[PDB]
């Protein structure tokens, strides 16, 4: 029959969960955001569509920090993203409280994973309308992750989601091929600034504001920080240059 | 959400009827017929075992006559399992009463309580009603011998003779045709068997397809005694009453 | 404590209860009726802890009246006393137990016989020809043990009580300001308004 | 203070030849004040007998409780409960109140309707079972009872002899206990019949 | 989250039928055949071990389960439902009986408990009825040997012999022919084996058949000695061998 | 009426479509796996497929370490597989705490099977679209393979296979055992059992494998571990020098 | 109870006596006060036997689930779980615990958790009734980075003195060596340490 | 109370006295202080009788259900874990002091548990007021590698130490042997060294000696 | 389509939309216009109060949350009461516990998160009101726009309600101008009243029809109504 797409935890005849698939739509319909894992950290960047001149520049911050060493960025229903970050924050606080040591990125990923997966178990709830790119540095290395509305997630070398995810994924794959030794924190920041500019073509209609953050063992001491001032402008130009 | 699969078992029809109660009654109308006849010196309960086989153990069986108290018994018509649930809580109410007042529970008081429980499933909870109708045969020192009936609605009434289950119309007419106020237990026993014998959907009325019980006040004693006739006892009385 | 006496004669039960209500240094009242009618033929007298005393009695009264209306019937004295014992038996193991002792006098219209029940706050019930709560029994039991006869008329009973009350007024340290007496029989409950000099 | 010494009273049970006997005094007092000479401490549910000494209110409550449970037991099992089974029921019912126990000393006596074997058992306030082959004592004069029983008792006594023995054990024990006496009743139990006799004793 | 299904999923249709129970019975009919036969000195319950693959180890899956040392059960229908039903039955035997009376429950009462559990899954909110029919065989001091059938509705009835599942109709017919009130345990085991052969398509041996009995006490299966009254369990599952031996005298 | 296909209630034929569709989901990953028992070890092979070049291959796995002794391979979506894994781990840890000994593989399977059976009966819980294969070298039963599905069913196997091409792998294994007449791989080293496993995987699927096309898990007395790309490559080399 | 944990060059060693008393009576003279919470994370128990056993059992449970999800835990993490239990339940527990573990990156570590539920990381720690008598001795003889042999001697001497003066201590001296090499159990009988 | 547990070359044995007291009075001259948890796991209990019995059967009940659920023979470490966690939960208010022993798939075991929840392991143990009398004997005759018979003698001797020297202990000796390959054997009244000498006279009363006031037949039939 | 996916907030449409939420946003458009703008020293809220009859009052549209924060509503009055009350508590909490005035950016985060919860769970409904929040905190003047979808944005100025687009375009124009009206409230308010009249059409802002609120550097959030706004009409 039909109607298999009206309730959240229902398996359609072909074993799919349409409500989760419809959530993915809300994600694709959102701004493009990305993550690039470098040789000792990770970089997060996102496209901020400037609906008008009335939006105070540099204000409506999108990237979020979890604990003191994790960065999170997402595309789709923004409020859903915050909700998930809030949970991640409680999730991380609890872990540190019991184990003393700040939560390992992998451990943290499964925490968000289990939580999101949980919203595909009952029809009393709706799946999360966002894909999240997050990661950081921990006891052993840097880790980059992307989590889907289905609750699925994997470790990435580079990741992208949103409107212009295809452009991004293409650009990321190039970097992966042309740098089997590993990009640097400094480099990834510029590279990221570029990929957002390119991927912004699938939305070339509206003007935007670029946002970047990073977490590098050597550059930020393993602490997630936002790219501001000079380092930011330097990367904004590195892009504006290679976009022509 | 869930609301989608909710049958709403407790709502009124445009005509002001209770769907589930009405359908439960329809269910009961297909159950083996049970009869209750009250005489001057006692009460008779008779019931027809719906469906039987050669291998069905009739000595260890009891699907229609249950003892609630030493002075109260009931005849069941409908879902056996449902009936047992109710019978058990009925047996407990009897004991609570006894422990509180040190007196056996007056017949109506017990019938009303059990009826109220049924009425409940009718106004709240979203659960289906119990597909059961009872005939209560009992005795107390305030009204002596009493015969009551309660159905899924939770309504109950008193009778001199009554039947529940299948072909109640035919049964009721036959009873209202030969019942007399000055009857005697033995007369009633006969009327009961006769009535069942004429309303059965089966070939003949053999003992293996009946359950019998009587609540008499054995003159040689001064107390009330319940007798749940044994297979052989039914076989006997079945011959004497000329049905062989 | 207060005085709570009861005697079951031939065709009725008699309850005598002191009228004083004291709170430490002062006697706040001297006309207190330590009784509640549970049903037309059942009376209950009580004594004990300051507030629990009347709260319990009225609580019981309400319950029996409710039963009467629901069933349009008057529970037997035995039934009412079992109900009351259970209430007290629950109370003794509750957070704050009712510290009330009672005497239940009733005329069983079915058995056509009077009955006297003594129940203390622990839920200890016993049926008796005559009984008391507190120290009352200590001064009067030797007298009742002597003069009591199962065939006494209500009048003989009232005289035996009078004797008991006199012994109480003589040997007891407290001034309980007299007693209010009540009779329970086949016709109900009535008060002997003349015992201040009967 | 001690809930087991407020009301007073005693119970004793003995096994004989194809029989059991259970007896009790009839006093119910309020400390030094005697209140009732008709407070029987022995009850029965079917052919199983139960004596209960201790706090009177609990004695009454426990009896009402067991009447209730054995009643529903009969309705479900479709047979009367046996001594051995009841003993287990008494035990689990008491332990259920392990930290707020009834202040009683239960005693069970009866004959198994199927094996005819005589049975008696004693329990502490929290359910521990004592299944003796000879006798069980309980109450405010239990030391005295132990004394009497240890001497007067001998195995396989006939019903008429056991009656003399148990009565003398109860009677002389109760006369050394300020809180026991004021009457006594003895139950002689056999597979087919049970006889109940009231004894004559001092009333002080 | 939170189960918001607090209403019944089984209700009365206009014709008075309880659809979900009817459907549960249908699931039972598709199930592998199982049967029970009561003799004068024992009861036997048997069924077919329909191995769902030759790679599977049929032993690691008993369709015949011990509930108490004197009661066993077998079924027809949805295996998983039966498994949890068995766990609940073993527990309720303790919680609602052994822990109160110090003895295991009599067959009828435990059956009663199991039936209650199933009746509830027919009325409680947010659930479906159990998709199985059970055959419980046991023995207790005051009722001797007995055999009961419990359906998805919660209804149960005592039998001399009966079958449930796939070929229940035929098997019940073959049973009526051979049953009499003078059968000794071995006779019933024999008849059981014959009745089952009809319902089995492929291999018919002690490895494709599961059979248990409720007979005498097996002091050898007690595990200890010293308590005269404890003589061992009456329930005993037959071994692959014990079955083959009787198959030759078929 | 037509909702008897959205929640777990009976269809007029006595079926539970939601459970059936849940089985469908188990093949969504298009991955095949199989398990075989050694003389004193248990092995589980599973295809490893990493399509995206942006993925970190080291984080793509369907094999889990439930406890020091129990290993679990999952056939189905990763979010559900991880849900099951976490629960299993929690159950195994709690069991040890409560009962003083390591939870047996067969017992953990039953426990998970029971949990699944519940989603089958309660309407608010959806079944998990996964099939769990548990392995270990039980201290009482020796090498063990127990598998559970969305129906709440479970059983032990001499060997088993799961996935889209489950049938081919199964008849392949069946044939071998009909031949050998024993219910296990008569090898002393787990390495050879792993090689046996991989070999028959190749014959049945008719495909060659690189060191990154597989995922291997091994269970031995007191320990369950997963092989690395290089531990596998060594296996792949050995099997090559025989063909 | 007399217990101590000492970190040395190759890791750490835990020592303890084996006497448990109820009054002046020695209820058990072969008690094992050295409890394993993880492969290379052990603890020394002092205080209530019931309390410390229950605590240890819960910790072991936590580290086993932690491992199932995040791999081997640090010694610091173990001391953390102990602390959480001891501090959060300080009103109902009487537990003095010394946590000792061996990490590859951290080598040997020692954390002491006294009654209050506070944690203290030290080069070595002593606790238990008998510890009071060897404060002077240990402070004068402890040296960082001793060899396995020197450490085993420092502990054997210290505890023999603790046992000498404290009637609440006695029996055999048990030890557990935690190094990269693995886990080693040692035992020294009265006849040996009594004459040191 | 006097209870002991002794390990021997291929199993374990536990014994106990049979005296039960209420203060200085002997309420039961032959009560059982040995409890079965599972067929091959037994308990010797001291402390509060209602408690040793209740705790023994509660865990026993769960052990049985666990056994059926896991299709495995119950292990002693399991009965031990369930007992201590239960006793611990009740902070010593359940006065159960037990010596738990038995054989299972992993071997033969001997442990002791105190009311508060702490447990101990050893080759020989004693608990109860006879504890010291028994331990003196054990400390004097135990040796590694005792035979089944040597163990039963030692355990039996230790209980005797308490029977004779401890006022809290008396009457008989109950023993239960659990050997690795066999059934556990419960020897109730393995020793009965305290038989009451014949009385100096018979106290049988002549019939009619008791004064009776009233008599009647009790109705037992419904 | 839509009709099948708009029964509750817990359902996504095939395209990835939440109709119930969209329907909620529609309640805002149906609401009377309100405007908000800020310089570097002040923040102003100008709101057009709507009246039922000519015998009815012009329902209040501005609510004070603290001494340094307040908002204007457009949509369901009840919901604004609920949300503003929640904001009043959050402000109060910050003060009592930390002795710190709640940051306007943080107040926006709180509002977003509260509204978000009513869009992911069965049984509830999204808030049906839009809000404009102004406040002066440790980082100057601020203006926030709250949408029931849970989206909160910081702006220099904006408007919501019916014909709000008129004022919004005007403000996007006047930007460079008013963004510099520092130290002069009367000017910022006049500029705000000019932006609001860009959305008039029915009538003209009268005295008991206009409502203005201001907050800034040395100005505790205060609300002006009637005669007090006369000098602006």
């Amino acid at each position: 029959g039909t109607g298999y797409d009206l309730s959240n935890s229902v398996f359609s005849p072909d074993g799919r969960n349409f409500q989760v698939e419809y959530a993915v739509k809300a994600v694709e319909n959102g701004t493009t955001s990305i993550g690039i894992k470098c040789n000792d950290g990770v970089v997060f960047a996102v496209e901020k569509l400037i609906t008008s001149k009335l939006l105070v520049p540099q204000k409506n911050v999108k990237i979020q920090v979890v604990d003191r060493h994790i960065g999170c960025v997402y595309s789709g229903l923004i409020p859903d993203g915050r909700h998930l970050v809030n949970r991640g924050r409680e999730e991380a606080a609890s872990f540190k409280k019991l184990y003393k040591t700040p939560i390992p990125i992998p451990a943290f990923a499964d925490r968000l994973g289990q939580y999101v997966q949980a919203h595909t178990l009952y029809n009393s709830v709706r799946p999360f309308g966002v894909s999240t790119i997050f990661g950081g540095v921990d006891k052993n290395g840097a880790h980059l992750y992307m989590l889907e509305p289905s609750g699925s997630y994997w470790g990435y070398k580079g990741a992208a989601t949103g409107k212009g995810r295809q452009s991004a994924k293409a650009e990321l794959e190039k970097l992966v091929d042309h740098h089997p030794e590993g990009l640097s924190a400094r480099e990834a920041v510029k590279q990221a600034a570029k990929i957002i500019y390119l991927a912004h073509e699938d939305n070339k209609e509206k003007d935007f504001e670029l946002e970047i953050s990073w977490c590098s063992l050597s550059e930020t001491n393993g602490l997630h920080k936002f790219v501001k001032g000079d380092l930011l402008q330097e990367a904004i130009d590195f892009a504006q240059k290679e976009i022509n | 959400g869930s609301r989608r699969y909710d049958s709403r078992t407790t709502i009124f029809s445009p005509e002001g009827r209770l769907y589930q109660v009405e359908y439960a009654l329809e269910s009961i109308s297909h159950a083996g017929t049970a009869i209750g006849i009250m005489a001057s010196d006692g009460i008779v309960l008779a019931a027809e075992r719906k469906v039987t086989s050669t291998l069905l153990e009739q000595d260890t069986s009891t699907e229609k006559l249950y003892k609630l108290n030493d002075k109260i018994a009931v005849a069941v018509a409908g879902l056996t399992a449902d009936a047992e649930i109710l019978i058990n809580t009925a047996r407990i109410h009897a004991q609570n009463y006894l422990k509180t007042y040190n007196e056996d529970i007056p017949v109506e008081i017990l019938v009303r309580r059990l009826s109220d429980i049924k009425q409940g499933y009718t106004q709240h909870g979203g659960l289906r009603p119990f597909g059961v109708s009872f005939i209560y045969a009992g005795y107390d020192d305030r009204y002596g011998y009493q015969l009551y009936t309660s159905n899924p609605s939770g309504n109950y009434t008193g009778w001199k003779a009554i039947s529940v289950g299948a072909n109640t119309s035919a049964a009721q007419t036959l009873l209202q045709m030969d019942y007399k106020d000055d009857m005697k237990v033995d007369d009633a026993i006969e009327l009961a068997l006769k009535t069942l014998s004429k309303t059965t959907d089966s070939s003949a009325l053999t003992y293996d397809r009946l359950e019998f019980a009587t609540i008499r006040k054995g003159a040689n004693d001064g107390e009330v005694y319940q007798k749940i006739f044994k297979p052989q006892e039914i076989k006997d009385i079945l011959v004497k009453t000329g049905i062989t | 404590m207060d005085i709570i006496l009861g005697i079951r004669v031939q065709d009725s039960v008699i309850l005598a209860s002191s009228k004083a209500v004291t709170r430490g240094i002062s006697v706040l009242k001297d006309s207190d009726d330590k009784t509640r009618q549970l049903s037309p033929h059942t009376l209950m007298s009580f004594a004990g802890e300051a507030g629990d005393t009347v709260q319990f009695a009225e609580y019981i009264q309400a319950n029996i009246q409710l039963y009467s209306i629901r069933e349009d019937y008057e529970l037997s004295p035995q039934a009412v006393s079992s109900f009351v014992r259970q209430e007290l038996a629950k109370s003794i193991r509750s957070r704050r137990p009712y510290q009330v002792n009672v005497l239940i006098g009733g005329y069983d219209k079915k058995k056509n016989k009077p009955e006297l029940y003594q129940i203390d706050y622990l839920g200890t019930k016993v049926e008796l020809p005559y009984g008391a709560h507190g120290y009352s029994g200590f001064y009067t039991f030797s007298l009742l043990d002597h003069h009591y006869r199962p065939d006494m008329t209500t009048e003989e009973g009232l005289d035996l009580l009078k004797l008991c009350v006199q012994e109480l007024e003589k040997r007891m340290p407290m001034d309980f300001k007299g007693v209010i007496v009540k009779i329970v029989d086949k016709d109900g409950i009535r008060q002997v308004d003349d015992f201040q000099a009967q | 203070s001690d809930p087991s010494s407020i009301n007073g009273g005693i119970v004793v049970a003995m096994t004989g030849k194809d029989c059991v006997a259970i007896a009790c005094d009839l006093r119910l007092g309020s400390q030094s004040l005697g209140v009732s000479n008709k407070f029987e401490k022995i009850f029965h549910y079917g052919h199983v007998f139960l004596g209960i000494t201790g706090l009177a209110t609990d004695v009454t409550t426990l009896n009402e409780m067991f009447r209730y449970k054995t009643n529903l037991y009969k309705l479900k099992e479709e047979r009367a409960i046996e001594p051995e089974t009841f003993t287990q029921l008494v035990s689990s019912s008491l332990y259920e109140r392990r930290f707020g126990p009834y202040f009683v000393g239960p005693v069970v006596a009866g004959i198994n309707s199927k094996s005819g074997k005589p049975f008696i058992a004693g329990f502490d306030l929290i359910g521990c079972i004592d299944e003796a082959k000879d006798f069980i004592v309980s109450g405010t004069a239990s030391d005295q009872l132990f004394g009497m029983c240890e001497s007067l008792y001998e195995p396989n006594l006939e019903p008429e002899d056991l009656f003399e023995t148990i009565s003398q054990a109860l009677l002389n024990a109760a006369d050394r206990d300020a809180l026991s006496g004021w009457g006594a009743v003895v139950y002689i139990i056999k597979k087919d019949e049970v006889v109940k006799r009231y004894l004559k004793m001092r009333q002080d | 989250m939170t189960d918001r299904y607090s209403f019944s999923l089984t209700t009365f249709s206009p014709s008075g039928k309880l659809g979900q129970i009817d459907y549960a019975l249908t699931a039972v009919k598709q199930g592998v055949t199982s049967l029970g036969i009561k003799a004068t000195n024992g009861v036997v319950i048997a069924t077919e071990k329909k191995s769902s693959s030759p790679l599977a180890m049929s032993e690691t899956l008993s369709k015949v389960s011990l509930l108490t040392p004197d009661i066993g059960a077998v079924y027809s229908g949805m295996g998983p439902d039966y498994r949890v039903l068995v766990d609940k039955s073993r527990k309720v035997a303790h919680t609602s009986y052994k822990r109160i009376y110090g003895e295991y429950p009599p067959t009828k009462l435990l059956v009663s408990e199991v039936a209650k559990i199933m009746q509830e899954a027919t009325q409680s909110g947010g659930v479906r009825p159990f998709g199985v029919s059970l055959l419980i065989a046991g023995h207790d001091e005051f009722n001797g040997f007995s055999l009961y059938q419990v359906d998805p509705s919660g209804s149960y009835f005592p039998w001399k012999a009966t079958a449930i599942g796939k070929g229940s109709v035929a098997a019940k017919t073959f049973l009526e022919k051979r049953w009499n009130d003078e059968l000794e345990l071995e006779d019933a085991i024999h008849i059981a084996l014959l009745t089952l052969k009809e319902s089995v398509e492929g291999e018919f041996n002690g490895d494709t058949i599961e059979l248990a009995i409720i007979g005498d006490e097996n002091p050898d299966l007690l595990g200890y000695t010293g308590i005269p009254t404890d003589k061992g369990p009456r329930f005993r599952k037959l071994t692959s061998q014990e079955i083959n031996d009787r198959l030759e005298a078929l | 009426a037509g909702y008897d296909r959205h929640i777990t209630i009976f269809s007029p034929e006595g079926r539970l479509y939601q459970v059936e569709y849940a089985f469908k989901a188990t093949n969504q990953t298009n991955i095949n796996s199989l398990a075989v028992r050694g003389k004193d070890c248990t092995v589980v092979i599973s295809q490893k497929k990493v399509p995206d070049k942006l993925l970190d291959p080291t984080t793509v796995s369907y094999i889990f370490c439930i406890s020091r002794t129990i290993g679990m391979v999952v056939n189905g979506p990763i979010p559900d597989a991880r849900n099951a894994a976490l629960r299993a781990k929690a159950e195994a840890a709690e069991f040890r705490y409560k009962y003083g000994y390591d939870m047996p593989c067969d017992v953990l399977a039953k426990r998970m099977a029971n949990l699944s059976q519940i989603y089958t009966q309660r309407a608010y819980m959806r079944p998990l679209g996964v099939i769990l294969t548990f392995v270990s070298v039980d201290e009482e039963l020796g090498p063990s393979i127990y598998k559970t599905d969305p129906a709440g069913y479970y059983v032990g196997y001499k060997a088993t296979a799961t996935g889209p091409k489950q049938q081919e792998i199964t008849t392949n294994l069946e044939n071998h055992f009909k031949k050998s007449k024993i219910d296990h791989i008569n090898e002393e080293s787990w390495e050879k059992v792993v090689e046996f496993a991989i070999t028959h995987m190749i014959d049945a699927l008719g495909t060659e494998f690189s060191k990154n096309d597989l995922e291997v898990g091994v269970a031995t007395k007191d320990k369950f571990f997963t092989l690395s790309a290089e531990n596998i490559e060594e296996r792949l080399v050995a099997i090559a020098e025989q063909d | 109870t007399s217990i101590m944990a000492v970190t040395f060059k190759d890791g750490v060693i835990l020592g303890a006596d084996s006497r448990t008393t109820t009054g002046a009576y020695i209820a058990n003279r072969v008690t094992d006060k050295l409890t394993r919470v993880h492969d290379k994370i052990w603890c020394c128990r002092s205080g209530s036997a019931a309390d410390t056993q229950a605590i240890a059992d819960i910790v072991q449970y936590h580290l086993e689930l932690y491992t199932s999800q995040y791999g081997t835990p640090s010694t610091e993490t173990a001391a953390s779980v102990f602390k959480e239990l001891c501090y959060e339940n300080k009103d109902n527990l009487t537990a003095g615990i010394i946590v000792a573990g061996y990490d590859d990156k951290n080598k040997g570590e020692v954390y002491t958790i006294p009654l209050g539920g506070s944690v203290h990381k030290l080069p070595y720690a002593i606790a238990g009734s008998g510890s009071t008598f060897i404060y002077g001795y240990c402070d004068k003889n402890f040296r960082e980075n001793m060899s396995k042999e020197e450490t085993v001697d420092f502990i054997k001497h210290s505890l023999s003195q603790a046992i000498k003066w404290d009637g609440s201590s006695g029996g055999v001296i048990r030890m557990v060596v935690l190094t990269a090499a693995g886990v080693e159990r040692l035992i020294f009988y009265p006849d040996e340490y009594e004459q040191l | 109370t006097t209870i002991v547990g002794v390990k021997f070359n291929n199993g374990v044995v536990i014994a106990a006295d049979t005296r039960s007291t209420q203060g200085p009075i002997v309420a039961d001259k032959n009560c059982a202080k040995l409890h079965r948890i599972s067929p091959k796991i037994w308990c010797a209990g001291a402390g509060t009788a209602a408690d040793t019995e209740a705790v023994t059967q509660l865990i026993g009940s769960n052990i049985e259900l666990h056994s059926l659920y896991t299709s495995r023979e119950p292990r002693v470490v399991s009965a031990l874990q369930m007992l201590k966690q239960h006793l611990f939960k009740y902070q010593g208010h359940i006065g159960a002091y037990l010596i738990v022993a038995g054989v299972d798939p992993t071997g033969s075991h001997l442990f002791s548990i105190h009311a508060h929840g702490s447990t101990d392991v050893g080759y020989y143990l004693s608990l109860g007021s006879g504890s010291l009398a028994a331990m003196a004997v054990l400390e004097s005759h135990w040796k590694q590698d005792l035979t089944k018979e040597e163990a039963i003698k030692l355990a039996s001797d230790a209980i005797q130490a308490g029977i004779w020297n401890d006022l809290g202990s008396g009457s008989n000796v109950d023993v239960c042997v659990m050997e690795i390959g066999k059934d556990a054997e419960y020897l109730r009244n393995y020793l009965t060294p305290n038989v009451r000498e014949e009385k100096q006279k018979s106290y049988k009363f002549p019939r009619g000696t008791t004064a009776v006031l009233k008599e009647s037949i009790v109705n037992i039939c419904d | 389509f839509r009709n099948n996916y708009d029964g509750d907030t817990v359902t996504f449409s095939p395209t990835g939309r939440l109709f119930q939420v969209e329907y909620a946003l529609e309640a805002i458009k149906q609401g009377s216009v309100t405007v908000g703008l800020r310089s570097n020293t002040h923040a102003v809220l100008v709101a057009l109060k709507r009246n039922a009859d000519e015998l009815s009052s012009y329902q209040k549209k501005i609510i004070k949350c603290d001494e340094h924060m307040g908002l204007s509503l457009a949509g369901l009055a009840p919901d604004a009461r609920v949300l503003s009350n929640y904001l009043r508590q959050q402000c109060n909490y910050s003060s009592l516990v930390f002795n710190r005035k709640l940051a306007v950016e943080r107040a926006g985060h709180l509002l977003c998160d509260k509204a978000q919860k009513n869009t992911q769970s069965y049984g509830g409904r999204p808030y049906g009101v839009g809000l404009l929040i102004i406040g002066y905190d440790k980082s100057g003047a601020h203006l926030l726009e709250f949408q029931p979808s849970g989206n909160v944005t910081e702006l220099y100025g904006t408007a919501i309600g019916a014909r709000s687009q008129g004022a919004k375009t005007y403000l996007e124009r006047t930007l460079d101008t008013f963004i510099k009206i520092d130290g002069n409230p009367d000017e910022l308010i006049k500029a705000g009243v000019e932006a609001i009249s860009q959305s008039l059409r029915d009538e003209s802002l009268t005295v008991d029809n206009l409502s203005i609120a201001i907050v800034g550097k040395d100005t505790p959030f205060t609300i002006y109504d009637g005669e007090a706004v006369a000098k602006y009409i």
